[PDB]
């Protein structure tokens, strides 16, 4: 115990965290299967 | 403004000295006269005479330049015999920036004045002469 | 969840936990008036906090892990050199000054912050109420100048106007003579260099100009020497307070939520003690205010954001 | 002739703003504005608009410069400077008149004027409709459609309403 | 189509490749928003926070993605109305008539 | 003010001009604008003090004058045309008064008194909605009714806010009055650009926007008001003289920055239209602003200022405020020429 | 010599009222630090 | 016509009996025997202030006899209550405000 | 034009003069502010009425009510005033000259 009082972000705040990374797990997920049904739209549409 | 500029650009430039020097001066009085107004209207004269004579002096003084400019552009492609060139513009700006170094009574300003307003004025000439476009039309 | 409008939305409004224990006291005096043991049994005695007088030091009581810090980062202001050397060029008398005021206005920004989050009341030695009777002493002695006096006065303005006075201002009114006695029994070979000038300063100030204005609103109590060792009878005399006066009952919730929000964040409280102007006994020159920020920065948790600082023991940082 | 009495009332009409535009003390500029409301009601009830002009009584009159009055007996003016006392009310207030006087002779003895734009002279009767004779008021039936055409009308106009009170009791807190 | 950022048509063309070079340098300004954003809050610039550094790389390379595919679908439109324009009206685009240097004459200005 | 009801104010600011927005009704238009105007008053006058009081009437006067002429606009527009949908007008005397109208509301010169006034009076959080949501409605306007607009009108507003507003912010000490005028002088190449482009006129809204609210955002981190104050700055926080460099150079238009990719846009729809005076005597006009935005970097970043003892009291706290952000809005309002081809969305 | 930094007689041209001084603009003084003028 | 030749006899008598209740015969021969703030609430303000809102939502629900006769009932009963609930909902955040208090 | 037209658009020039060109009371500016309202209510009215667009029989309604509201944020600032100074003179209102 260093500082006298507690700092506001001593720990982690862990629900955060979890958000945090899960919401940029989800929208990699999200972009990559986005962009693989516009590739596979793309070539079906053009008769590729 | 439309039809004051219209009347001094349809007489050949070097010829009809007076009616060229007439609508300069009205150009030059109506410059005079809207900025007595804004500067009555923001800058409160202590008194109803005091008002007048700024009106007056500021009016005279853009009347004055006008005049002159239009007299000595015009006395200048008469007597050269070059009715379609800059040059005489450029002499008849540097005559307005003497007569507001006059009014104001400062070597610098009218030394100042005749070269800006002496360019400004072979700028114009200039674009008449080549159709440049100050508020050009949208065309793309 | 840090005080917010989101938090007072949810609930956390400062009347829920306010009760008629939830007040301010100050307790005022000349020097050696035994005014710091009346402020601890007063405290003891009602429940409440107590706050020592906020001195040189008292800002970094609250930060870091609370141990004082070498003198240059106070900016070098000595009480012990304004008594040996009150008239110093070097204006070390006006710059402890403006440093302490800067000082009690933090310390009042916490009590209140203390008194509005918990309930729990607090009692305070002085406060930037009673600050400029050292002002008004210290200039009337010819010790610092009138543009000091000006520049205090401005900073006072726009500092002061924020907060609300004290529920229970208490006086111990001791005589200059008597003053002076204890000052020479107490031994500290500084102190005993005060003039009993200076001192009769602080009284007229306190009694010609403080208590006046603090009677107009605020519960204002006088004791001599004698009746202040009667704490029993101070904590008696603070209990049975009407308190029909002030600021104190025109606040509500809306009002408190807008005070917690300054007093929480204490830059934004000590915004206008760093006002541009440039009096020399304040003003600091760009190579000196360079080199001792970044000697600040070098000490041990004080380059970062206190919870990032691996060099006292911080941890999860990369995911903090 | 009664012909004319929309031309009429009209005339009226710009009298009283030249009355309050004028700018006498804010107690006769409140009247001048009041006739104003009265006259220009007139005007819209002989255009066929009876609820629209009795609202103008009702809101405008009886709602709006009924506070108006209030508020200037409160916060402006509580006993009126003489009417015209002062050269620039009273310049301004003859200007307006003789501006609209002439306006009235020229269109009148011609029966047309050009103001800036040309006008027509003949009486306002030439451009009315001349086959009603249906078995209720159009704009009673206009009015009542805010209810059944005008949902988003409402939504937006009560919003501003009831955000009006809130704004007014935070701008007068102090 | 009608207040649509991706009308049904822009389907029909290629997506923007993840590695665009267009949308790295939109990834290296939110890496760079995340680095400020320590910095500004006095946290250790390159380590503090690297689930937030995270999702502000995200963040920008998610949405760029998008603008990116707005941005060809506009120009292949501005390309389609312009070619289609040109066909309605071939009175308007002629093919010029093309002579070589050789008939062309061109005054010569001697460096002298 | 209440928390909930902040919200509520706020939220009626935004939905006042999403109502102009989406309108194609002229008294839709017109009901937007007076909801607007109704729940910005209480954000200016929250301070309570006599010159927020003051600021607050001559805001009302000004927006209230103006809506009345939109509202004339509106009806001559109607008695010619028998409809109100928001198009181009049927009438040059109401395109007239609608124009000056909203030239009135967006405070460009001649009517530009208000803005720095009105600016200084109220806190920076107001000021920074006034000068960038506040653009918004009635910009959006002028996007729908140009094709009716006169252009020796709309240019000669255009000039006079560039050169008023560069001259206008050479005299300024107070960070409230030099963003005033900038906002004047931007104003000025909004409008000079849409007769021609008006894709041009949203790219320029856009990157004013963003640069305007960082430089607020920088300003109100530190709550700093005047010059001086902020010259503090390099003793407290070093990282936000840097920022504030970058912004000040980008809203001067200085390449590579983002600020100057709406000068450079402008400049070429200009040429494409054989306008080439009017976009030399814009691009020189604007060296203006440059000057006393280097005036700033110089007593903020460029230079030390002197200090204050107090200022080491400071030392000990961190920044606490929101800062809302500030990290994004910095990166874009410097780091985004690059992807200048990408305004095309905008179309 | 150390780098010249700008000192008090150099700071206080930006502490004023105006840039330019004139003899319009001789009466104008700097706000209130806060905003707040005395009733 | 009528109306208006009502009106006119109601205030022209009105204005009769005024000036001749002003000029009656006295017998008598001898000589005869600004713009500030007014103190007053500002509690009055807001009622004032108050009426006029209020009134200006009257003006709104007094087509609601007319609109009572639309085929588009569903449509017009929601929102008349609409209208009304916001007035109610005026009235209560006065009224829990204390705008509605005469104390102080 | 019809004839009214010619009285109804000098109205509202007259009160937008009246507008602009202030003297000292600010209630004596918003009665001008209210005139101009009043002539463009009557504009709508006969255009609307004399058409017989039935549909914009409201609208004249809605521009009375909003404006009403618009003139009561205008009287509460007016007391504002009033309170700070103790008249209503817009000479007062010049601090932020500087
Ligand atoms: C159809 C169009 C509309 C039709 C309108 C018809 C009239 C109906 C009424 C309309 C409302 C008019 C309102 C008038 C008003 O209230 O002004 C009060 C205004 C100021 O009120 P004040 O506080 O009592 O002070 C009075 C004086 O200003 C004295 O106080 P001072 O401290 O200012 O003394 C110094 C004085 C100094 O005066 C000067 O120096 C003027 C010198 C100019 C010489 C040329 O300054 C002034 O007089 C201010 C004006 C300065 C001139 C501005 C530029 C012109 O007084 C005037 O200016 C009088 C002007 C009245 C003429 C009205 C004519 C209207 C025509 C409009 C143009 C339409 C053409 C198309
Ligand atoms: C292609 C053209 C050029 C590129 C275009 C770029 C356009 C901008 C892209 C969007 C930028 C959004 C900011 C990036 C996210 C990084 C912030 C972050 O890590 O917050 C984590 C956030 C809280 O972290 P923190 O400790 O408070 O500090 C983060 C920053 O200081 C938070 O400080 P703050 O005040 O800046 O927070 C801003 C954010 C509030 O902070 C957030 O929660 C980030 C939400 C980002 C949503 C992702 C947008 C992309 C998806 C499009 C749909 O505001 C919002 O509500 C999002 C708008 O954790 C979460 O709850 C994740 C979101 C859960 C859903
Ligand atoms: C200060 C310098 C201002 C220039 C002097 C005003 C002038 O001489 O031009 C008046 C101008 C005439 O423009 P106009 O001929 O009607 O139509 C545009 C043709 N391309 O009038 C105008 O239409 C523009 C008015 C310009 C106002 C000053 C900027
Ligand atoms: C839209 C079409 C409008 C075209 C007209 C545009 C002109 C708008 C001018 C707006 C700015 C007015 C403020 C200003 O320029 O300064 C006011 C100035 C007062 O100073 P002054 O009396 O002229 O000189 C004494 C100096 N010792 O006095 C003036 O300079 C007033 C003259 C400015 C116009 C030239
Ligand atoms: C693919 C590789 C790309 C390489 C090229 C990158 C440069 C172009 C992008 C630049 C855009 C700005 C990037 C964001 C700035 C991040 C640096 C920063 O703001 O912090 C400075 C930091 C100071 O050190 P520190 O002890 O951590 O103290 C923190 C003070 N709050 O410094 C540190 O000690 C942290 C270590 C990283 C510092 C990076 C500094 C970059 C400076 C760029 C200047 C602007 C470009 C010119
Ligand atoms: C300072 C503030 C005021 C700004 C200066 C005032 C503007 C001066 C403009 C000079 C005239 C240039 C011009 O207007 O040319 C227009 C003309 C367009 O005609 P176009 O149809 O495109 O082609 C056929 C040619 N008639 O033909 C052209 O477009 C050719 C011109 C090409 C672009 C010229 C760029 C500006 C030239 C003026 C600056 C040159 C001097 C720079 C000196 C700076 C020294 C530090
Ligand atoms: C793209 C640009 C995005 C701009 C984002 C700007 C967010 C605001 C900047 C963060 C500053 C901290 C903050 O919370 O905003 C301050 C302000 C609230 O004011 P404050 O005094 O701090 O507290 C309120 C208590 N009464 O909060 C506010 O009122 C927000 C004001 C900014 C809203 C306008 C932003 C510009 C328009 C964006 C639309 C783009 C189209
Ligand atoms: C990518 C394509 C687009 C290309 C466009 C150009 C991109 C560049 C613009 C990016 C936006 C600016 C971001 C700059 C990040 C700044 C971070 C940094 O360099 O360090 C700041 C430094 C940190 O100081 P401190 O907080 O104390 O932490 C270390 C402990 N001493 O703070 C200090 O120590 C104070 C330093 C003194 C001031 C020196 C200022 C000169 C250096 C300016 C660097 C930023 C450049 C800005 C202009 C753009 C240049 C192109
Ligand atoms: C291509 C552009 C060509 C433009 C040509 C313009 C020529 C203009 C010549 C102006 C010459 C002087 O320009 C400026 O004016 C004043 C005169 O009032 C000069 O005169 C100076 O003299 C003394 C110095 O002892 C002082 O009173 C003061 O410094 C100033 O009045 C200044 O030193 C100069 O800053
Ligand atoms: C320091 C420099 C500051 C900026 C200087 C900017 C100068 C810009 C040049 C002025 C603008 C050109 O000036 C304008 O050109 C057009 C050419 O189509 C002229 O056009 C004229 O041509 C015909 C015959 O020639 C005339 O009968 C007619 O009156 C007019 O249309 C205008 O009469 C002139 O007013
Ligand atoms: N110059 C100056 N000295 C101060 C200030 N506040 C306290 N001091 C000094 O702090 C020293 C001790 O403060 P005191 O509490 O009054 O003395 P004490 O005897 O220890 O405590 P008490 O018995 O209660 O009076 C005194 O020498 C004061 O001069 C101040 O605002 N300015
Ligand atoms: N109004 C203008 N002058 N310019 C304009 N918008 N021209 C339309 C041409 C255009 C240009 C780019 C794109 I991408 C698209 Cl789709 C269309
Ligand atoms: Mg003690």
């Amino acid at each position: 115990k260093f500082y006298i009082q507690e700092p506001p972000h001593g720990s982690p705040n862990w629900l955060k965290v979890g958000l945090t990374l899960g919401t940029s797990v989800f929208l990699w997920i999200y972009l990559i299967k986005q962009h693989n049904e516009d590739v596979l739209e793309y070539k079906r549409r053009n008769g590729l | 403004a439309k039809t004051v500029l219209r009347q001094y650009w349809d007489i050949p430039e070097g010829t009809e000295c007076h009616r060229k020097t007439y609508a300069t001066t009205s150009i030059g009085g109506a410059a005079g006269l809207v900025v007595s107004a804004y500067s009555v209207a923001l800058k409160t004269p202590t008194s109803f005479l005091e008002g007048v004579a700024r009106t007056g002096r500021y009016t005279f003084t853009a009347a004055a330049i006008g005049a002159i400019f239009g007299l000595t552009s015009c006395i200048s492609a008469q007597v050269r015999e070059k009715p379609d060139d800059p040059l005489n513009y450029l002499i008849g700006g540097c005559a307005g920036g003497l007569i507001l170094g006059a009014r104001t009574r400062s070597y610098g300003i009218g030394a100042a004045a005749c070269a800006y307003m002496g360019l400004t004025a072979a700028l114009v000439k200039m674009g008449q002469l080549e159709g440049w476009q100050v508020f050009a039309e949208p065309k793309v | 969840l840090q005080y917010g409008p989101l938090a007072y939305i949810l609930g956390e409004k400062a009347t829920k936990k306010m009760t008629e224990k939830s007040k301010l006291i100050t307790v005022d005096g000349n020097i050696c008036s035994g005014k710091s043991k009346l402020a601890k049994e007063i405290a003891e005695k009602l429940g409440l906090k107590h706050f020592p007088e906020a001195g040189i030091h008292y800002v970094d009581s609250t930060t870091g892990d609370g141990k004082p810090l070498p003198v240059q980062f106070s900016g070098n202001c000595s009480l012990e050199k304004f008594y040996d050397d009150p008239k110093s060029n070097d204006g070390n008398s006006y710059r402890l000054q403006a440093w302490l005021y800067a000082s009690r206005l933090l310390q009042y920004a916490d009590a209140l912050e203390h008194l509005l989050s918990t309930g729990q009341g607090v009692v305070l030695e002085r406060s930037i109420y009673s600050d400029f009777v050292f002002l008004e002493a210290m200039y009337r002695q010819g010790f610092i100048r009138k543009q000091c006096v000006d520049h205090y006065n401005q900073v006072k303005k726009v500092t002061i106007c924020e907060y609300l006075p004290p529920h229970v201002v208490v006086y111990v009114d001791v005589p200059v003579p008597e003053v002076q006695s204890r000052i020479q029994k107490k031994g500290n070979p500084h102190e005993m260099k005060i003039t009993s000038a200076y001192l009769q300063d602080i009284e007229n100030a306190y009694k010609g100009t403080f208590l006046p204005e603090m009677s107009e609103k605020c519960e204002v109590l006088q004791y001599s020497a004698w009746e202040a060792q009667d704490a029993e009878k101070v904590v008696e005399d603070i209990e049975y307070l009407k308190y029909d006066k002030g600021p104190w009952l025109d606040q509500n919730d809306r009002k408190l939520h807008k005070l917690r929000m300054l007093v929480q964040d204490k830059l934004e409280v000590l915004n206008y003690t760093s006002i541009p102007v440039f009096l020399p006994e304040v003003t600091v020159g760009a190579h000196q205010s360079d080199q001792v920020f970044q000697e600040f920065t070098e000490l041990p948790g004080r380059k970062y954001r206190a919870g990032y600082n691996e060099d006292v023991g911080d941890k999860w940082i990369w995911l903090k | 002739m009664m012909l004319y009495i929309v031309f009429i009332l009209s005339v009226i009409f710009v009298m009283g703003f030249v009355g309050f535009s004028s700018k006498p003390s804010p107690i006769y500029g409140g009247l001048g504005l009041i006739v104003s409301g009265g006259v220009g009601c007139g005007i819209v009830l002989n255009f066929g608009g009876s609820f629209l002009g009795l609202m103008v009584f009702l809101i405008y009159l009886g709602g709006m410069m009924v506070v108006f009055g209030y508020t200037t007996a409160m916060a402006t003016e509580q006993y009126p400077e003489i009417w015209l006392s002062n050269k620039a009310v009273l310049g301004a207030f003859v200007t307006g008149l003789l501006m609209e006087f002439f306006m009235v002779y020229y269109v009148l003895k011609d029966k047309e004027v050009e103001v800036v734009f040309e006008f027509n002279g003949l009486g306002d009767w030439v451009i009315y409709d001349t086959g009603d004779s249906g078995f209720f008021s159009e704009e009673a039936m206009g009015i009542a459609a805010l209810y059944s055409y005008g949902t988003w009308l409402v939504i937006v106009t009560g919003w501003s309403l009831l955000i009006g009170v809130v704004v007014i009791m935070e701008i007068t807190r102090g | 189509a009608t207040f649509q950022f991706l009308p049904d048509e822009a389907r029909s063309l290629p997506p923007p490749k993840l590695t665009d070079p267009r949308l790295a340098f939109v990834g290296f300004l939110g890496y760079c928003s995340g680095l400020i954003d320590n910095a500004i809050r006095r946290r250790p610039v390159l380590l503090a926070g690297l689930h937030r550094q995270l999702l502000y790389i995200t963040s920008f390379v998610f949405v760029g993605y998008y603008l990116l595919k707005r941005q060809d679908y506009m120009y292949a439109v501005r390309d389609h109305d312009m070619f289609s324009y040109i066909k309605s009206h071939p009175e308007d685009f002629p093919e010029k008539d093309k002579k070589t240097y050789g008939e062309v004459f061109e005054e010569f200005h001697p460096v002298r | 003010m209440n928390p909930i009801i902040f919200i509520i104010i706020l939220l009626t600011i935004m939905l006042g001009t999403i109502i102009v927005m989406i309108s194609s009704h002229w008294l839709l238009v017109w009901i937007g604008f007076e909801m607007n105007m109704l729940a910005i008053i209480p954000i200016m006058m929250k301070n309570h003090n006599p010159r927020a009081t003051e600021a607050s009437t001559k805001y009302f006067l000004t927006q209230s004058t103006a809506s009345m002429l939109l509202m004339m606009a509106v009806i001559i527009n109607l008695m010619f045309s028998g409809q109100w949908t928001v198009m181009k007008l049927f009438n040059p005397m109401a395109s007239m008064l609608m124009t000056m109208a909203l030239a009135m509301k967006l405070g460009m010169a001649p009517f530009h008194f208000w803005v720095p006034e009105v600016t200084q009076g109220i806190p920076l959080s107001s000021g920074l909605i006034l000068l960038t949501w506040q653009k918004l409605a009635p910009m959006s306007v002028l996007y729908q009714i140009f094709p009716s607009i006169n252009l020796n009108l709309i240019l000669t507003l255009s000039v006079l806010s560039i050169l008023i507003g560069g001259w206008g912010g050479l005299n300024q000490t107070q960070l409230r009055k030099i963003m005033a005028y900038s906002s004047i002088a931007h104003m000025g190449w909004m409008t000079a650009v849409l007769p021609y482009n008006p894709t041009m006129t949203l790219l320029n809204l856009i990157i004013y926007i963003i640069m305007t609210s960082t430089m607020f955002t920088m300003f109100m981190a530190n709550s700093t008001t005047t010059t001086l104050s902020l010259s503090h700055t390099w003793n407290k926080t070093p990282i936000m003289t840097v920022l504030i460099l970058a912004t000040l150079l980008s809203m001067g238009g200085l390449p590579p920055l983002s600020g100057f990719m709406p000068k450079w846009m402008i400049i070429q729809e200009m040429t494409k239209n054989n306008s080439i005076i009017l976009p030399t005597f814009m691009a020189i006009t604007a060296l203006l602003n440059l000057y006393f935005y280097m005036r700033l970097t110089y007593s903020t970043t460029l230079t030390m200022f002197p200090s204050t003892n107090n200022m080491k009291m400071k030392w000990q706290f961190p920044l606490m405020k929101k800062m809302t952000f500030l990290p994004t809005m910095v990166v874009l309002s410097t780091m985004m020429l690059p992807l200048t081809p990408m305004l095309s969305v905008l179309e | 010599a150390r780098q010249w930094q700008p000192d008090v007689e150099w700071a206080e041209q930006y502490g004023g009222a105006v840039m330019y001084p004139t003899k319009e603009t001789a009466h104008w003084k700097p706000p209130p630090w806060n905003d707040v003028d005395p009733p | 016509m009528n109306l208006m030749l009502a009106l006119l006899t109601n205030f022209t008598l009105a204005t009769l009996l005024v000036i001749i209740a002003f000029w009656l015969p006295q017998l008598n021969v001898y000589s005869e025997k600004g713009s500030a703030r007014l103190p007053f609430s500002m509690k009055f303000f807001l009622v004032a202030i108050t009426f006029l809102l209020f009134d200006l939502e009257i003006a709104l629900l007094l087509p609601l006899p007319w609109a009572s006769q639309t085929a588009n009932l569903n449509t017009m009963l929601t929102m008349a209550l609409f209208l009304i609930i916001l007035l109610a909902v005026s009235l209560a955040y006065e009224w829990t405000q204390k705008g509605l208090e005469w104390t102080e | 034009m019809s004839m009214v037209y010619m009285n109804i658009m000098m109205a509202f020039t007259v009160s937008l003069v009246g507008l602009l060109m202030y003297r000292s009371h600010l209630m004596s500016s918003l009665l001008c502010l209210e005139g101009m309202m009043l002539s463009l209510f009557v504009m709508a009215a006969l255009t609307i009425l004399n058409s017989h667009f039935t549909l914009a029989s409201m609208m004249p309604i809605i521009l009375l009510v909003f404006a009403a509201c618009e003139a009561a944020l205008g009287l509460s600032l007016l007391v504002m005033v009033s309170n700070t100074y103790g008249t209503d003179y817009v000479q007062n209102l010049n601090l932020l000259q500087c």
